[PDB]
Formats: C-alpha cells, structure tokens, sequence
C-alpha cells in the first residue's frame, strides 16, 4: 500500500569530482596580467557544509598542474614583445674586477641601428652568467638557447591570484586546522573561488604565504618513501632579510633600430657582497619547532644537512629580490641534529625559470640598492634512507600546492529522481 | 554566478534538502572565455532534460512511472528521513540511465494521448 | 550528441513518424570551439520559437489559428497517412513564415485573456 | 537578431505597451564571435529567471506574492494609464531585487504544495 | 654554395659553404 513513482528534482545537493578550467579574479602592471582577470566580489561569500566530510588530497589535485602551467603561460606571454638578444652572442673579451662573487668587465663588437656599422662598447658581467673558451669569453646559453630580456616596464611582483571555478562547477575548502591535507575533513564549506594566492617563486625556502594556524604542520604522500617531497608549513613567520648593496648603473645599449639592450654599467661606490639576514634563536626557536614534528612520524635523531650538489637552481634559495633573481647558499640554515645567521648570495642575469627545453631570459640590471624583506612561512625538504632531511624541494609546482592543499573543485550534478507517493494525473 | 546555496544541505537529509567586455586572447582571456561557454553548456545540458521529461521551468515535477522496486528496497523512512542526497545518488547511480529513458518516453507517450484528448 | 533517432523514420509517414578541457588555439581547437558554440546557438533558435509560442517543455502541442485551407488542400488521410515530414515540408514551406507569426499572436492575445481571467 | 519591436512603444504607458561559417580569429572574427557569446548569455540570464519563478514560455506570468504598498503607492489608474515602463522601472528599482526573491520562493513554495496534493 | 660530383637517375652534390655558428662574428 505504497504506490511510489519517480519524482523528478531539480537542484539537489550533490557533485562530483572533476577537473575544468579556473578563470582567474583580481581586486582593485606585472608579469601576471592581473588587469585581464575580472574584479573579486568585495564580500567573498562561502556557504559553510554542515554535515559534510569530503575526501581530499593535495597531491593529487589538477588546481596545481593548472596553475603551474599557467605561470609559465603568463611568463612565456610577457616575453614574447620583449628585445632577443641574438647579437648579443657574440665574442667576449673580459677582465677582472678590482685589486664569492666575481664580476668582469667584457668588452664586445656590437651592431647598432645601421647594419654595416659597428660599435665597441664593454659591459660588466657577473661570472656565473658567462663561460670561458680556452681571456676571451662567452655567454653561458649561446651553445644550447637564445634568450629574451625582460621589458624593463613590467615588473615580476606577485600579487594575489583568485582562481575561480565556473558556473555549474565548485570549489571545496576544508577548513579542518590539522588538516594533514590528504584524507577525510570534518569541515568542508563551498566556494566560488580561491583566496589571494601569490606566485611566489622560490626554492628550499617558502616565502610569503599562508601559515599554520597552531603547530607546524607537515605534509607528504608516502612518508615512508624518501622520493616523495616532504612539505613543512610554519605557524610562525621568521623573516628573511636581503639586500643586495652594490650600487649598480644601467646603461642603454642601441643593437638596434628600436633594440636597445640595457647592459651593466658601472659599480658607483664599494663593491660588497649579497646576502641575506635571518634572526638566530628564530631559526633556531622554529627549528626545534619542525624537528618535534618530523619525529612524531619517525619514532630517533634526526639530523639537517645542505643540498645536495648539481645545478645552482636545485641547490640554493633562489628566489627573486626588487627585480634580480638571488641564488643564496642554505649550508648556514640547515645545520642542526635534533646576532644573525647570514647567508652568502650571488646575482645571475641569464635564468631559465621553469627548467624548460632552452628559454632564457636576460634580467636587466637593476639601478640603485635592491633590499627586500620576506617572510619565510614554509619549507620543502628531502629524506635520504639519524633521519636526516637536506633542503630540497623536488619540482616547482610544490610550491602551488602549498598553498591549494585546501582547494578541490567539483562539478554540480542537480538532477535527482527518488520515489514519492504522487503521480502525475 | 547563480548559486551554491542548493549546497547547504549536503549533509542533510533527503526530506530536509529538498525542503567589462572586449574579447582578448591573452592566456587570461581563453581562460575566461571557455569558462562562459562552459557554462552555457553545462547548463542546456540539464536543462534539455527538464525540457524532454516535461518539466520545464519546475523545480519538483511528478512522473507517471512506477517505481520498480529493483532500483532500491528502502523504505520511505529509510530515504527521506535518514539518507542524504548525495549518498542516495551512489546507490542508484547504475539505474540512474534506465530510469531517464522512461521518463523520457512517459511524457512522449502524454503527449500523443493529450493530442487525442484536445481533438473532442 | 543529443539524438539522430528521430530521423529514423524519415521515409515514414507523417503518422508513424510522429508516433577534457583546456581551450587551445590549434587548428583542431578553434574547430572544435565553434561547433560548440553553433550548437547552443542553434538549440536556442528552435527553443526560442517554441518558447514564444506557449509551447515549452512539450513535443505536441495544440494551437489555436485555424487551419487556412489555402496553405494545403490535401485531406488527412493525404497527409498523416501518405505524404512524409521531408517532403510535406517543401509543399508547405512557402507559408511556413506566415504561419510562425500566427501561432506567436495566439500565444500572445491567449495570455492577456488569463491576466483579465485570474483577475476574478 | 529577435525583435527590437517590443522597443516601439517605449514612450506608451504601461497599459498600451503590454497590450558563414568558419572561425577566423581576425579582428572582426574575435569582435563576432564575443558578440555570439554575449547574446547567449544575457539571453539565459533572463530565461533562468523566467524558469526559476515558474513562468517558463510565459509572457504574462500571475504570481502569488502580494503587492506590498511600501514599493509603490501610486493609484492602478496612475501606473498602467500614467506611467512607461521606462519610468516606472526607475521608481521600483530598488525594490527589484527584493521582489524577485519573493517570486523565487512563492513558486518553491508551491511546488512542495503539489507533491503533497497529487499524493491523493 | 661550391659544389662537386659523387663518384668515378639521382646526381649527387658534395657542396662546401661558409655558414654562421652560435656566434655572429664567427663563421664555420
Ligand atoms: C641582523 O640583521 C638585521 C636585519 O633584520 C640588522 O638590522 C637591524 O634589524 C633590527 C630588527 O628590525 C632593527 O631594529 C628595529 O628597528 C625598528 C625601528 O624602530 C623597530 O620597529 C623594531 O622593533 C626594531 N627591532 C628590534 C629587534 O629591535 C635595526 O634597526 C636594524 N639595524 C639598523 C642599523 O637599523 C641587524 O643590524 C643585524 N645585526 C647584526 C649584528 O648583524
Ligand atoms: C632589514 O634590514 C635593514 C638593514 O639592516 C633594516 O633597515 C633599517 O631600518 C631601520 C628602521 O628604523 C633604520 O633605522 C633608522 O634609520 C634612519 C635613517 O638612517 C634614522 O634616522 C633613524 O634614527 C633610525 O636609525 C635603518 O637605517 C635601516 N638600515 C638600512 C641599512 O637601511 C630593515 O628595517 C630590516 N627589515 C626588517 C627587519 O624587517
Ligand atoms: C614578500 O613580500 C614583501 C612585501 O609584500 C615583498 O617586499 C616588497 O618588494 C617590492 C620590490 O620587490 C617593493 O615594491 C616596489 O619597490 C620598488 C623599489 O623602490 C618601487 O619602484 C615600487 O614602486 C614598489 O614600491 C615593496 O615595497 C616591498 N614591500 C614591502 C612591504 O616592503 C617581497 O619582495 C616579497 N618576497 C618575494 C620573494 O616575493
Ligand atoms: C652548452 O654548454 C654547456 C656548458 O658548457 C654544456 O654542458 C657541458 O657539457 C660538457 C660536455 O662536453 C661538459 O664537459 C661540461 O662539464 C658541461 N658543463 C656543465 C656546466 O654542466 C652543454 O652540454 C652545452 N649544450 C649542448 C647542446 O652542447
Ligand atoms: C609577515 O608576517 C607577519 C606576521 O604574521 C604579517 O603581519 C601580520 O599581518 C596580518 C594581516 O594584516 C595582521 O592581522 C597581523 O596582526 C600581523 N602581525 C604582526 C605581528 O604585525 C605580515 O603581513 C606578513 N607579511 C607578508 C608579506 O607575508
Ligand atoms: C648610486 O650612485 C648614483 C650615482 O651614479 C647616485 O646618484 C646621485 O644621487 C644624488 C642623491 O643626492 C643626486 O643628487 C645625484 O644627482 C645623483 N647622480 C646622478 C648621476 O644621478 C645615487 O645616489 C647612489 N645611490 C645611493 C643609494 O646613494
Ligand atoms: C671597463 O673597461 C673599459 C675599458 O675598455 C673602461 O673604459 C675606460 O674608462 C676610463 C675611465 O673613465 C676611461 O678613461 C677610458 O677612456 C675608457 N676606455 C674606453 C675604451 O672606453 C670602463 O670604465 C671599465 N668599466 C668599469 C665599470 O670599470
Ligand atoms: C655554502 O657555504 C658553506 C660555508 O658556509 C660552504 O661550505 C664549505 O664547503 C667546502 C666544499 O665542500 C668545504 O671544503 C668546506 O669545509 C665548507 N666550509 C664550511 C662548512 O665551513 C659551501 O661550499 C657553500 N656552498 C656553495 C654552493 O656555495
Ligand atoms: C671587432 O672586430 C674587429 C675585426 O672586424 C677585430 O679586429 C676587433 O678585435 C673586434 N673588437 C672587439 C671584439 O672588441
Ligand atoms: C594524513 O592524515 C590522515 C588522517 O585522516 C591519514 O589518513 C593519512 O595517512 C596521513 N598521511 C600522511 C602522509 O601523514
Ligand atoms: C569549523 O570551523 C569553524 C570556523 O570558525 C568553527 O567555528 C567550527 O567550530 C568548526 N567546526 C568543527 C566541527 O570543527
Ligand atoms: C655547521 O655547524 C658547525 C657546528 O656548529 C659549525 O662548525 C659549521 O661552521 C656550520 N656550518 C655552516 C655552513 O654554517
Ligand atoms: C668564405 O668566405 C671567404 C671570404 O670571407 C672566402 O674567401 C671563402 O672562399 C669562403 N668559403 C666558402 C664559401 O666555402
């Protein structure tokens, strides 16, 4: 004495995992194109999910390989109105610098805004950049890539990325503190979008992002696996301290009719040395901080070492600074088992970035002092198989997931039948 | 964009839930475009649905085909009052396509009937 | 895509017939962008008619302008049972647009009707 | 495209008022296409109203909410023998917003009210 | 370029030509 009949509903709550396209949301310009994304309602509105425990996982997450690929996107895109520097390969002749960080002095034939004429001009450049032949010289990419200075007009300063999903899709947030960022989650609210997420690239050393509300959290996949790419979050920023004190010159280059490659001029006053400044016994203080919870997965000492050794990329902590890209050397910092601690810095100019199939781009020097002051809020180490961990990182995309390890999009699927006792008369 | 409010209640029970312009290709730019056209066609892609079954424009539209007891054995108690939307689909997730064929020909086979009907 | 079943009976009478994502600019990709807006385009072409003629959600549905005699003169046994809906389309496709504007009129004087009925 | 007919009597009161193909992302190509997109959208932004309120293929939809004298105090020889709609938009928009979330509920309410009547 | 025959239907050229390298003032 049921009769019951398919009833038909329309707008239930139910989705399912799924991956599209997130369109990118700004507020109120820079390598990023921020002024392409769409204004970020002021309020952001999120619909909290009472009842609700949805199964994540940060390292299985598309939000990451999206973004990834989308700031190699944005930074492809920036360069491609850019000067080459194709003449530019062309014979060095070098010399020293003054009676670490060594510079020379190289003097080059260069063309100029008429093709038959010629121009001897000299420009500084910092060792690391450019190769002996066996004192004449050469720049380090002319054998494998050509390289694209950067537009001295737009500027590599992160700024905030709201990723959005489309209509008909969503964004879970687990909002759990503990949050170990892969299984269940207790507290999962819905949202449209992300919230500000800066493109902050560095290396070993996260710096400016999202902290840990209480006790620094870890996150892995196979913990037990050494290959898997340990990813620590601080709850306590402590801040890093960089400058890089010479005061260099540009000088404007004409290679030619409308190419004007912006070389290195002249060090005005004393000739130091880059680095970077971090507070002992913060370090210190946070240290002890990360060794207490690497051992609540590992029973035993554990033990901090330096990189490994290899490229310069994958061994320091490269990162940007007022426009010049930094390669500081870590050895000082992860050098424990459980006043300032200076870390010695140099400066390239000839970056690959994204380690892709031979793209570089020549960093313009910088005029006047460069100094920047950023928080350090995560880290990325590396176990080997007395637990020791050397700051490593493994890929670039960690970076990204860092701060998505609460995201995960899923599509609306709000059409439902279930049995009622009507029927359409 | 319209909402995610229908979302509050995911976790509640069936008997609760229930009740500027210029176009520029920059990498931005075909990011947010197909992100407009995917959702116009996510959108039509239900709505053609509601439409086909005889439902357009109603948020909760009774059929006329019985409910085979073979696509769930629960009771009424055991549905609106305890499962939730969104597990009840996982349970009938396999018949979920042999059930919007029958709709689709119920109201297929209204409309010949009402054609009759009209015709005294 | 949706369905090519209904042109299963295209040689039939008119009686028994009646009864992953991304978006990249390749070649491939700037095809395969404008067949998915031809399509939502072409859906809502119909689906705009049908709507403007108090006939959304349905497949049938009855009007009510008379049948002008000198748009056809054939009998019903001419039609349903003998002429198909490919070829009764090009003896009618002269007044097809004449007769659009009708059924949109009906619609339309139909519904100021009910604002003065419900009005009691 | 449609009709910019309804347009012709903008100035009326309210009473006489409602009574090829290929892709070539050229300059021109990109300005056409974000226009078929643009149309597309507006169009379902209203049409989604229009459905959520239970008013699908309707021009002339009764509801069930009563008017709320605080919106407008005007007279109904005032309004439909007095006002455009031009005009009469510029005085109830700011209530807009809060007529159409009664709209939205007064039609959910009354869905709920029909699988409890056709259960009989 | 300068080129020469293939050997003591399909001729072959053995051609000898001054072309750039990586570096603009140096030829090879
Ligand atoms: C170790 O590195 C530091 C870089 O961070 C060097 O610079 C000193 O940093 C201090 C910390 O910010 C500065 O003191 C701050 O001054 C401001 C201004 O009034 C106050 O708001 C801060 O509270 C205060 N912080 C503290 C902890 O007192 C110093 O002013 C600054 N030095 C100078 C010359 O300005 C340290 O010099 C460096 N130490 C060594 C030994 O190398
Ligand atoms: C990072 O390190 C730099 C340098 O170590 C810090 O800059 C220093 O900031 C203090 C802030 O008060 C400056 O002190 C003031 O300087 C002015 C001008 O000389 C003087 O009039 C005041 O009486 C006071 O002494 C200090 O000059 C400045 N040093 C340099 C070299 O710029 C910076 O604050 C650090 N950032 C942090 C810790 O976040
Ligand atoms: C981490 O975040 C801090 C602050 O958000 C960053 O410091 C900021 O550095 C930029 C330059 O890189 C400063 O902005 C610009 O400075 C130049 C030079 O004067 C000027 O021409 C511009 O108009 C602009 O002012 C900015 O002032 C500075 N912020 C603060 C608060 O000092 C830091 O660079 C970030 N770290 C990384 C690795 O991104
Ligand atoms: C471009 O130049 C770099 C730097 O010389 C090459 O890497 C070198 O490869 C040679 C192989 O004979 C080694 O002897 C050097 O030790 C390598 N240098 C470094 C820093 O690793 C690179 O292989 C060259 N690219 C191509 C395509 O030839
Ligand atoms: C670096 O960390 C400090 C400390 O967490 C940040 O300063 C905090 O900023 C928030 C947001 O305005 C405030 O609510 C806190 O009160 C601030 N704390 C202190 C001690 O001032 C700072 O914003 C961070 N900067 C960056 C670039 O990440
Ligand atoms: C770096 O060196 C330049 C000179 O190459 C300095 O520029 C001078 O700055 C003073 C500031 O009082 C001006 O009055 C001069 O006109 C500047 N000279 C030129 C040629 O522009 C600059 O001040 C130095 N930087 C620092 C931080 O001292
Ligand atoms: C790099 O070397 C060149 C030499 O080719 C230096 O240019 C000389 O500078 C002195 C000092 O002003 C002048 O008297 C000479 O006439 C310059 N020679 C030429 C050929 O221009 C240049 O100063 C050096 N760069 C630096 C930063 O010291
Ligand atoms: C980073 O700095 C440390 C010192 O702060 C350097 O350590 C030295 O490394 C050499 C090479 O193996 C050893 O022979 C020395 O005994 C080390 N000195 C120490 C530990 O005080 C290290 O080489 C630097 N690395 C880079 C890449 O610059
Ligand atoms: C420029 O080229 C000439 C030959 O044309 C050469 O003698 C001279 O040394 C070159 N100068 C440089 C490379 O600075
Ligand atoms: C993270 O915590 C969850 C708790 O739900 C656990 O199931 C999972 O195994 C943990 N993973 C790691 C890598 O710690
Ligand atoms: C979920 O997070 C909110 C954030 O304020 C908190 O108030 C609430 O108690 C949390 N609930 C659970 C079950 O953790
Ligand atoms: C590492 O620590 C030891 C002992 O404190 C010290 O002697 C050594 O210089 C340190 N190395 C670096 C690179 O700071
Ligand atoms: C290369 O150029 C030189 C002149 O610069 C010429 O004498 C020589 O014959 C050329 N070699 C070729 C074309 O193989």
């Amino acid at each position: 004495a049921e009769n019951l009949w398919v009833t038909v509903y329309y707008g239930v709550p139910v989705w399912r995992d799924a991956d599209t396209t997130l369109f990118c949301a700004s507020d109120a310009h820079n390598v990023w194109a921020t002024h392409a994304c769409v204004p970020t309602d002021p309020n952001p509105q999120e619909i909290h999910l009472d009842n609700v425990t949805e199964k994540f996982n940060m390292w299985k997450n598309n939000m990451v390989e999206q973004m990834h690929t989308d700031i190699i996107s944005l930074w492809d895109q920036s360069l491609k109105p850019c000067v080459k520097l194709t003449p530019l390969c062309v014979t060095l002749h070098c010399t020293n610098f003054n009676p670490r960080e060594e510079i020379k002095n190289c003097s080059f034939n260069m063309t100029t805004e008429l093709r038959d004429k010629k121009q001897r001009v000299h420009s500084l450049f910092y060792k690391l950049d450019i190769v002996q032949i066996n004192s004449e010289y050469r720049l380090i990419n002319c054998n494998t890539s050509a390289c694209t200075q950067a537009c001295p007009k737009v500027s590599f300063e992160p700024i905030p990325i709201h990723y959005c999903a489309p209509a008909g899709f969503a964004i879970l947030k687990c909002k759990d503190e503990e949050f170990n960022g892969t299984g269940p989650c207790k507290n999962v609210s819905t949202v449209q979008c992300t919230h500000g997420i800066k493109p902050v690239v560095s290396t070993q050393l996260l710096l400016n992002g999202s902290l840990a509300k209480k006790e620094v959290k870890i996150r892995s996949e196979n913990i037990t696996n050494n290959v898997k790419t340990i990813i620590v979050q601080l709850v306590n920023p402590v801040i890093i301290n960089c400058t890089r004190p010479n005061n260099n010159t540009r000088k404007s280059i004409r290679i030619g009719p409308g190419q004007a490659f912006y070389a290195t001029g002249a060090i005005i006053g004393d000739i130091r040395q880059a680095h970077c400044n971090v507070s002992r016994s913060d370090w210190n203080k946070t240290l002890q901080q990360v060794a207490r919870q690497l051992r609540k997965h590992f029973v035993k000492t554990i033990i901090f070492t330096n990189s490994s050794g290899g490229d310069l990329e994958v061994t320091t902590h490269s990162f940007n600074c007022g426009g010049e890209f930094f390669y500081c050397n870590t050895s000082g910092l992860f050098n424990s088992t459980w006043e300032n601690i200076t870390l010695p810095c140099r400066i390239k100019q000839i970056i690959n970035m994204w380690q892709r199939t031979g793209q570089c781009m020549y960093a313009p020097p910088i005029p006047g002092v460069i100094s920047c002051v950023s928080n350090i809020t995560g880290l990325l180490l590396t176990r080997d198989g007395n637990e020791t961990f050397r700051p490593g990182g493994g890929d670039m995309r960690d970076n990204w997931r860092s701060e998505l390890y609460k995201y995960k999009v899923v599509k609306i699927e709000p059409l439902g039948v279930a049995p009622t006792r009507c029927k359409r008369r | 964009a319209v909402f995610l409010g229908f979302l509050g209640a995911a976790g509640s029970t069936m008997g609760a839930a229930s009740n500027q312009h210029l176009l520029k290709l920059t990498v931005w730019g075909i990011k947010q475009l197909q992100a407009r056209v995917l959702a116009v066609e996510r959108y039509l892609e239900v709505q053609q649905l509601l439409g086909i079954w005889g439902c357009s424009g109603k948020l909760i539209c009774c059929t006329n085909v019985p409910w085979n007891s073979s696509w769930s054995n629960k009771s009424l108690d055991e549905i609106w009052n305890n499962m939730t939307w969104l597990q009840w689909d996982k349970e009938i997730n396999n018949y979920t396509q042999l059930i919007y064929r029958l709709i689709e020909e119920s109201q297929f086979q209204q409309e010949i009937n009402e054609v009759e009907l009209l015709a005294l």
